[PDB]
């Protein structure tokens, strides 16, 4: 069956139709997460060299225009200075959206110093709304695309979700159960995250955050030794 | 000429000139990750001659995420839309840091297409995995219907691949076979010995 034809016949996605021993490591970096901390912030004033120390892994989720029907176009976004605050050896997720964002949030990743290894698919069902436009689009657009970056030295590349509601502009949860399944270390930034996203085991700082609690030398004495390396997949290390 | 028309040749070699304009081209490349052609072949390809207005729909996958980007804006498209084809067994259920459950197919626009059926489809084809290497036929009929009765071309095909309206290129192709008056022609006149050699 030709799920093509279908979704011109009737408006139901072709991703409509997709159909369908861990909890061991789930809670190892429940236990390893660092406390939730947060920082209001308007990041195009804000010097983000502030932010330390360097970062094992940073979530960037800038709102761009299309995600609405403060933006930040891909101009703005370029212009961060990423390279300052990642790790010699660390990972970024970039948010991409579904238009000029899957060409020019490669080249932000090449600007900053990261290579590409995945190409993380979220795919929106519309199972709720049946049937239902940028201009060059050929296509209806029924996804969004988070690249995921390398530097220095379980899962599927894919998020099926329902299409939120108009005006909603979360990103699923289960972004951030890939990032932690990875064990990439423990010093996690969220960029341009919200009051609804924080989440223990990760620094957030974002322009509508309505409270801050980030002290970096607070934040940095939950890295200092003996817990400097430890990927967040492991046993804490006893004390006294 | 609408029936199914193929050419057995080396693409690198072919003087691709002598078959037209197209609506719609397509390529599966052998790009060279990990018979393939070098990146420096790909970009060399005579891909510009083949459209003046219309669209090119090209398989991407590991480093020729970015390799294809490259030849896309290298031969005159700008990238406007990206499939993806979720690999589902025949219950509908999907198949280095993570398992890959998808393809990507880049699309680039050049010129100023007219009369083109866009939106009609969406950018995600879930469709079941066949033998290796062999993308989904769904991608034949959104073509169709967003360009229905225009000359096509598929670059790097396999005979399973021809299909009416298009002209499919490629090394494992049994023979040639043109019906295209327009394109016997100038075959005849480009190749009177029906030898494609450097
Ligand atoms: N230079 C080439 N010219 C035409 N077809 C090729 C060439 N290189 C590889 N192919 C073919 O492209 C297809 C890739 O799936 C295979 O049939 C493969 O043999």
């Amino acid at each position: 069956n030709d799920y093509c034809q279908h979704f011109v016949d009737t408006g139901h996605r072709p991703q409509n139709f997709i159909r369908d021993l861990i909890r061991l490591k789930d809670e190892l970096i429940a236990k390893s997460n660092t406390p939730p901390m947060y920082l209001q912030a308007d990041i195009e004033a804000f010097d983000i060299r502030e932010l330390t120390p360097k970062f094992d892994v940073i979530l960037l989720e800038p709102p761009l225009e299309e995600y609405y029907r403060k933006c930040w176009t891909w101009d703005d976004i370029m212009k961060l200075e990423i390279d300052e605050i990642a790790a010699p050896r660390s990972f970024i997720f970039l948010w991409c959206g579904s238009g000029e964002g899957l060409d020019l949030g490669r080249v932000c990743l090449r600007k900053w110093g990261y290579r590409r290894c995945e190409d993380i698919c979220w795919i929106k069902t519309n199972k709720n709304n049946p049937g239902k436009l940028d201009p060059k689009a050929v296509f209806q657009r029924t996804k969004e695309h988070c690249l995921m970056g390398i530097k220095g030295t379980v899962d599927i590349d894919l998020i099926i979700t329902e299409e939120p509601e108009i005006g909603n502009i979360e990103k699923p949860v289960e972004i951030f159960h890939i990032i932690e399944h990875f064990c990439l270390g423990r010093r996690r930034l969220h960029l341009f995250g919200r009051d609804s996203t924080i989440r223990p085991g990760w620094l957030t700082v974002g322009p509508t955050l309505t409270n801050s609690n980030y002290n970096a030398e607070t934040y940095a004495s939950y890295f200092s030794a003996p817990n400097s390396y430890l990927t967040g997949c492991t046993e804490e290390i006893e004390r006294l | 000429l609408f029936p199914p028309q193929w050419i057995c040749c080396d693409i690198r070699y072919l003087d691709v000139s002598i078959l037209g304009k197209f609506a719609v081209v397509m390529a599966d490349p052998p790009w060279d990750i990990h018979g393939t052609l070098t990146d420096d072949e790909m970009r060399r390809l005579n891909i510009p001659v083949l459209q003046d207005d219309g669209f090119l729909f090209l398989w991407v996958t590991g480093r020729a995420m970015e390799l294809g980007r490259e030849c896309l804006n290298l031969w005159g498209y700008e990238r406007v839309d990206e499939i993806i084809w979720v690999k589902t067994n025949q219950l509908q259920r999907i198949i280095h840091w993570l398992n890959h459950g998808k393809e990507h197919c880049l699309v680039g626009v050049k010129g100023n297409p007219q009369g083109f059926n866009q939106g009609l489809d969406c950018d995600v084809i879930v469709a079941e995995v066949r033998s290796t290497s062999h993308k989904p036929d769904e991608i034949y009929g959104m073509i169709e219907r967003l360009s229905p009765g225009t000359r096509k071309i598929e670059l790097f095909g396999r005979p399973h691949n021809v299909q009416p309206n298009w002209i499919t290129l490629g090394n494992q192709l049994d023979g040639i076979h043109l019906l295209d008056p327009d394109v016997v022609a100038r075959f005849k006149q480009r190749y009177p010995d029906g030898i494609i050699s450097k």
